[PDB]
RNA sequence: CGACUCUUAGCGGUGGAUCACUCGGCUCGUGCGUCGAUGAAGAACGCAGCUAGCUGCGAGAAUUAAUGUGAAUUGCAGGACACAUUGAUCAUCGACACUUCGAACGCACUUGCGGCCCCGGGUUCCUCCCGGGGCUACGCCUGUCUGAGCGUCGCU
RNA sequence: CCCCGCGGACGCUACGCCGCGACGAGUAGGAGGGCCGCUGCGGUGAGCCUUGAAGCCUAGGGCGCGGGCCCGGGUGGAGCCGCCGCAGGUGCAGAUCUUGGUGGUAGUAGCAAAUAUUCAAACGAGAACUUUGAAGGCCGAAGUGGAGAAGGGUUCCAUGU
RNA sequence: CGACCUGGGUAUAGGGGCGAAAGACUAAUCGAACCAUCUAGUAGCUGGUUCCCUCCGAAGUUUCCCUCAGGAUAGCUGGC
RNA sequence: CGGCGACGUCGGCUACCCACCCGACCCGUCUUGAAACACGGACCAAGGAGUCUAACACGUGCGCGAGUCGGGGGCUCGCACGAAAGCCGCCGUGGCGCAAUGAAGGUGAAGGCCGGCGCGCUCGCCGGCCGAGGUGGGAUCCCGAGGCCUCUCCAGUCCGCCGAGGGCGCACCACCGGCCCGUCUCGCCCGCCGCGCCGGGGAGGUGGAGCACGAGCGCACGUGUUAGGACCCGAAAGAUGG
RNA sequence: CGCGACCUCAGAUCAGACGUGGCGACCCGCUGAAUUUAAGCAUAUUAGUCAGCGGAGGAGAAGAAACUAACCAGGAUUCCCUCAGUAACGGCGAGUGAACAGGGAAGAGCCCAGCGCCGAAUCCCCGCCCCGCGGCGGGGCGCGGGACAUGUGGCGUACGGAAGACCCGCUCCCCGGCGCCGCUCGUGGGGGGCCCAAGUCCUUCUGAUCGAGGCCCAGCCCGUGGACGGUGUGAGGCCGGUAGCGGCCCCCGGCGCGCCGGGCCCGGGUCUUCCCGGAGUCGGGUUGCUUGGGAAUGCAGCCCAAAGCGGGUGGUAAACUCCAUCUAAGGCUAAAUACCGGCACGAGACCGAUAGUCAACAAGUACCGUAAGGGAAAGUUGAAAAGAACUUUGAAGAGAGAGUUCAAGAGGGCGUGAAACCGUUAAGAGGUAAACGGGUGGGGUCCGCGCAGUCCGCCCGGAGGAUUCAACCCGGCGGCGGG
């Protein structure tokens, strides 16, 4: 029965709610098993940067949101083919191709197109074999420079 | 204090463990000090409780100097007899009375080849301790 | 509690012809359960009232700048001998009350300089009350591990941790508190403001740029800027006294009127 | 004055509240996350020097072996047990063993009734009796052997 | 510009203290205060306790309007409380309330269906009831006899209590 | 001596059975058995609803309602 | 001012028993009305009933304030406490607030004065300033004639008090204008890369949960209403599977 | 009127395997209510929920677009926050109710059929030998069987692919052991075993102490150990433990290099020429269920039944038209996620024997029912049995002495031992049932250690004692004031 005045609230608690309720005690505990599974993984790729691959720059596909920028889901064939890396050793570079983008715009590709030039300039690549380095890198380079990269691989910035 | 998460500091679970230990731990539970003399000609502190090993009395209505030989070490009811430890009863026959292990010191040991492997096995540890803290 | 506790019976409730009460009984006839009451928190054995229930709410989110007006209400607090005296934790042969100690003492290692230290700093008498006001609790807390209970020692705030923690700690009472962050449940252990505290060289300086000046913002919260007085001199009888309020009064009427008994 | 009845107190009964205790729960979290025709879960029946229950076990039956440990087990008895010409107890458990039902498997639920193949005794090979051992469920896959068809063909 | 003198009560936990005037019914209901009470948590009382905790008993002494509380004596034998906050499965005379125990009734109703017992002896501490013997009776072969089927499961048989 | 009485073995199972028919019987339960669950079913109806002082203190009337043992609404009440 | 005080007496209204005088029906409940020939209650002990979650509304306390809030995630010796705490800031995404109105297409909250001028046409150009208007009340504050004194007059030197009147007027209230959105009535202008079934503008009424120099956000507590077993106990039933 | 080949079937206790049943908390596929709410009730709600049936794993399902969007576009799945109690559905009533974008956790991609090329290049089974075992593989050998052209394997899959040339780079794999690393990162990687500091010091309390006082130097001793439990009390130092990048001994695993065994040998660009897709399926009608999906979101039955610049989607039915987007009708795939069953742990502002699980205990037990099924009650002597010898009465139960214990006023359902109820003892009283409120009176048990009754500030007098009172001097320390 109403009151006095008040609002005309339709509470959602005629379905027998009290089965399926969630609590939430097990979140501290959450927290560390996935803080310490990404310690595990980020010291099991040791020179790899603990984050993921890098990814591409990306516009929001929405009038609300076009004007922000963000990290899309990978590079798509198009920048990898002006880039000149082919799309099978662009994963084993770190690199994350995503085929099923295209590119509309030419602004787009060619920012994303220089976001893998300059990460090419900026990978160090260990020779497979280390007693022989082939095509990979310099040694000297190799020893000093070569350290884990905490945090996504140079962020997007609007 | 304790910071190891995998023993306990519940005090049902201690009681618990405590009181339906089997034998083999019952015995290391029925450990007893060792005295002055013997303290200093080995390295060890406590020493678990032998059958035939001589013993005196320090707390308790059995206080003293006697030195008694253990008669039996009762890992059911966690006690130890004595020879000279015993109570006459209603019928004026002679039983021995019960004491807990830790409320006795003993005096001389029952050596044996495991004995003298227990013996030399502490003293070894306690002298690693001491060394780790110069 | 169980969610199925007083309700494994599948009890009927026997109708009212039977010169008995209406509340549910449970079935059977071999047993002394057998047509006893079920189902009620009147009964014995029955459901209690309102089950208890593990969604109940049991934390509380508190405004981060209000944690941090506590945290600078009680950290003002330890500087005031009057509040942490009323404390009870006896400094009267300590010097300088907001206490600092080189950073000699982050480098300690042994509790046997740990010791020496307090005692040579005067804190050992509030370790020795730790000791004397160490009790075994009342009621059922024993026998749910909380046996034995103790006083509040001095709370030791450090920098850096070059073994301090493990040269203190194993004095009852003592609590190290890392000036990186603190912690309003051992800085007011009562909830009551003006615990003994000792810092180390290093934890003083680091506190200024921690919670920051009033003319310059915190450099280590990139927001936070210390609370506003709303009282800037809070001394009544000064103000009481002064002049220019005391020029503005009216003379006091200080003769007690009391009844006349109308004759 | 007795008796009886009522009130109060002392003591004694009836009764088991209160208090103190807790090898039990309840709740939360963590790590694992593993049954079975090589016979599971479950049930039955047995097994101790004295043993009914609980517990443990399976005709090797309150347990064998092995490994750690290192002088007990214990209500009573008993005989052990050199603790090195190798060890009580306990723990672990990877070797061994593991009765009858049960998906339960020869048929059936009556310890009812079979069939085949080997072995031992009675035979003194010939195969009748007794005992022991191994097989004998349904569905289905690959292959094998044996087959059926006025199914489609080839050669006479 | 005090003084032979060197002096001059209490007060004001300001959430405190003091003064004066008026007023005081109360179901349903609302609100305030509680130094009323119970349990547990954080602080605190250099708190209490085997030179005796809790609990309980009390023709003992008191305090408070009251809820209640303190103290003495007894019993008991290991824990407990004050103050500042926190949190409740927090206060019982009723619910034909739940569980347990106990009364009056009350030494009362009752131990009345199918004819019936008596004498002596033995054992035995003890005999209306057991056993033996004697007598009087009953079932009266469609039995109060002798055997089985279902069902029971050791009730069968000895010896002892 | 009969549409007779009766043991054992079988068949029929719950909105179903079976009934020479009484809504009879279906394990002391039948105008729909028993067991567990949905289920702590709903109840405008009945019963109960636990400490103390202090202060204030009613209504059984208006309007609408498948409304007349109930509610909304306005009045009356307390608190800030 | 008097009397009496130890093995006999003094005081103790509290407490135990008894006596007498007056008063006094058995409680709970429903009810207009209960002592009721209305129901429950033989007695004692223990248990026993407005709880928790979520959503609202208002009040109160607190922090910050046109903002506010990390609640989800991430970063910090190795987790006694600590499953806490601290920190992030290009983690503020996002929520609520800061803008309303219309079904929607959509549109979307600044007035007043002074001068010239159009024709100062109930009206266009600007120029200058100011910045939410005005009336009536309005706590508070400001000015204030006149006064009030000293052992006493002449001439003012300092401030203090009362004070008729006057002034600016907070919050808030009543009223009048004004502005934004919808919708009617009337009517004339203006704009252009598109001269259009284009776009914009005015006056006068009306509909809005609006504006008119923000007050919200988060946290806690209380009360009230609700959905949940929902203060506790209680059906006759219904369904599913055996 | 035979003998062969194949096809389609059959038998076998044929050789070798596989499935069945259980648990089921989480997960997948179906099936599926009514109570309840709507103040009645039928659609609606409850609820795609309970009950029912089937199938799994350590997770499962999902999952790499016949997607979202309409932007300057994003880009598998799953989970969290938000979107949002919103769009929408709804006797438009009660009520119900998502998705996109955004920020995070995690992050991973691929394989066939087809179209083609390659002498079936392919696979299983049985024997030989040797390298081996250790869940059984490698090599080769068989004029050894079978499968298979009704299509095995290699290349290849919508992100295009293939084949020829031209150019360029020779750029270099995985799987099994030997020895050692690195010494395996929360510091050992795990499993198991055994060990490692310091008072039983002095005096006292007690039945017993773990209680209480003390332990010179700056202080009993250790402390990286003052968690916990046991022990006749309350123990950091008596015992087990606790702390510790502490010690020792076994067993096992992934890791890097020298060696060996095998196989495995072309990748990218430019040009030319070819090649490209899943059918009783899409889609449509109708019906029933389902969804927020509303002229129909999804699912299914029946009927109709495709196309290839085609087909699906573009949240209002239809026709024309432009555009956007994907590529259905085949398949696999970890992580983030769930977990009231199981194994083993840790903890708690929880409960404390009528509570907390029904079950603290020989509890799913005793017991009840034909059965399905229902289902309790029940903890505590004492530090130690030291569990009452012995004498005596009785037939014995049961007593009286005695004895143990600190205590039997702890004596085997024995910690404490309330109330109701009862026995006895003492005091008082009793014909208007008791009981109660106000007021006294009488008696009694106790209290005031009641019983010659104050204290203490100044002064007067007596009678004594002692430093010393004041004043100065020196030293220390404070409060106040100082251009
Ligand atoms: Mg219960
Ligand atoms: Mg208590
Ligand atoms: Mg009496
Ligand atoms: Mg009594
Ligand atoms: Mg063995
Ligand atoms: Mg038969
Ligand atoms: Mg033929
Ligand atoms: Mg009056
Ligand atoms: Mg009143
Ligand atoms: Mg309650
Ligand atoms: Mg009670
Ligand atoms: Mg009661
Ligand atoms: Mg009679
Ligand atoms: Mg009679
Ligand atoms: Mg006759
Ligand atoms: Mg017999
Ligand atoms: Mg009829
Ligand atoms: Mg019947
Ligand atoms: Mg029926
Ligand atoms: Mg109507
Ligand atoms: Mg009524
Ligand atoms: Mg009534
Ligand atoms: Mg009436
Ligand atoms: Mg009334
Ligand atoms: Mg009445
Ligand atoms: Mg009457
Ligand atoms: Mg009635
Ligand atoms: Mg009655
Ligand atoms: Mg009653
Ligand atoms: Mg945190
Ligand atoms: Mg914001
Ligand atoms: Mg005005
Ligand atoms: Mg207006
Ligand atoms: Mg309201
Ligand atoms: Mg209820
Ligand atoms: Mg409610
Ligand atoms: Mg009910
Ligand atoms: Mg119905
Ligand atoms: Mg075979
Ligand atoms: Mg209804
Ligand atoms: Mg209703
Ligand atoms: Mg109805
Ligand atoms: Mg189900
Ligand atoms: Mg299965
Ligand atoms: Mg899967
Ligand atoms: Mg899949
Ligand atoms: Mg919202
Ligand atoms: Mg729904
Ligand atoms: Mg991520
Ligand atoms: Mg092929
Ligand atoms: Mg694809
Ligand atoms: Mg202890
Ligand atoms: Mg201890
Ligand atoms: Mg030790
Ligand atoms: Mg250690
Ligand atoms: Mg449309
Ligand atoms: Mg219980
Ligand atoms: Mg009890
Ligand atoms: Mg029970
Ligand atoms: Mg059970
Ligand atoms: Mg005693
Ligand atoms: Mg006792
Ligand atoms: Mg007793």
């Amino acid at each position: 029965a109403p009151s006095r005045n008040g609002m005309v609230l339709k509470p959602h608690f005629h379905k027998d709610w009290q089965r399926r309720v969630a609590t939430w005690f097990n979140q501290p505990a959450r927290k560390i098993r996935r803080r310490k599974a990404r310690q595990a993984k980020a010291r099991r790729i040791a020179p790899r940067p603990a984050s993921g691959p890098i990814r591409p720059i990306v516009r929001c596909p929405t009038v609300r949101y076009h004007t922000k920028v963000r990290a899309g889901r990978g590079f798509s064939l198009e920048e990898l083919r002006v880039a000149g890396i082919h799309k099978k050793v662009a994963r084993t570079i770190g690199i994350s191709v995503d085929p099923r983008r295209r590119n509309k715009s030419t602004e787009s590709l060619q920012a994303n197109v220089q976001r893998l030039k300059e990460y090419r300039s900026k990978l160090i690549l260990f020779p497979r074999k280390p007693s022989a380095p082939k095509k990979g890198d310099s040694s000297a380079e190799e020893l000093k420079l070569a350290t884990q990269l905490t945090g996504p691989v140079m962020p997007v910035r609007n | 204090m304790k910071f190891n998460p995998f023993v306990t500091s519940d005090r049902s679970k201690n009681r618990k463990r405590h009181f339906n230990a089997p034998s083999h731990i019952r015995r290391k539970i029925m450990s007893s000090p060792l005295s002055k003399e013997l303290r200093q000609k080995y390295n060890v502190r406590s020493m678990p409780i032998r059958k035939d090993d001589e013993v005196q009395v320090v707390r308790g209505h059995y206080k003293g100097q006697q030195i008694g030989k253990v008669v039996q070490v009762y890992r059911k009811k966690y006690v130890i007899y004595i020879e000279r430890v015993q109570r006459e009863k209603a019928n004026g026959t002679t039983v021995h009375v019960g004491i807990h292990p830790s409320k006795v010191v003993i005096t001389r040991l029952k050596l044996d080849k495991d004995r003298k492997k227990i013996l030399e096995r502490k003293a070894k540890s306690r002298q690693v301790g001491k060394e780790k803290g110069k | 509690v169980s969610e199925l506790a007083g309700h494994q019976t599948s009890a009927e409730s026997w109708g009212t012809g039977r010169a008995v009460a209406r509340i549910p009984r449970v079935r059977g006839g071999g047993t002394h359960r057998s047509g006893q009451g079920a189902f009620g928190n009147m009964c014995r054995g029955g459901r209690m009232f309102a089950p208890t229930k593990t969604w109940r709410r049991w934390h509380r989110r508190v405004n981060t700048t209000q944690k941090r007006y506590a945290i600078c209400s009680a950290l003002a607090a330890s500087a005031l001998p009057a509040l942490v005296m009323s404390k009870g934790h006896r400094i009267e042969e300590v010097p300088e009350l907001p206490l600092v100690v080189e950073d000699k003492v982050e480098g300690y290692k042994k509790t046997k300089e740990a010791v020496l230290l307090l005692k040579k700093l005067k804190a050992w008498n509030d370790i020795k009350k730790v000791y004397a006001s160490q009790r075994m609790r009342a009621g059922k807390g024993k026998m749910r591990n909380r046996r034995r209970i103790q006083r509040r020692g001095p709370c030791i705030i450090y920098n850096e941790d070059n073994g301090i923690i493990k040269a203190f700690r194993n004095i009852p009472g003592i609590t190290l508190l890392n000036v990186s962050k603190l912690n309003i449940l051992k800085l007011a252990p009562g909830g009551h403001v003006g615990r003994f505290c000792i810092w180390t060289e290093s934890a003083f300086r680091k506190l200024d740029e921690l919670y920051g000046t009033w003319r310059k913002a915190a450099s280590l919260k990139s927001n936070y800027n210390l609370p506003m007085h709303k009282m800037i001199n809070t001394d009544l009888s000064r103000i009481l006294k002064s002049p220019e309020i005391q020029r503005a009064l009216r003379a006091p009427r200080k003769k007690i009127h009391r009844r006349v008994l109308k004759k």
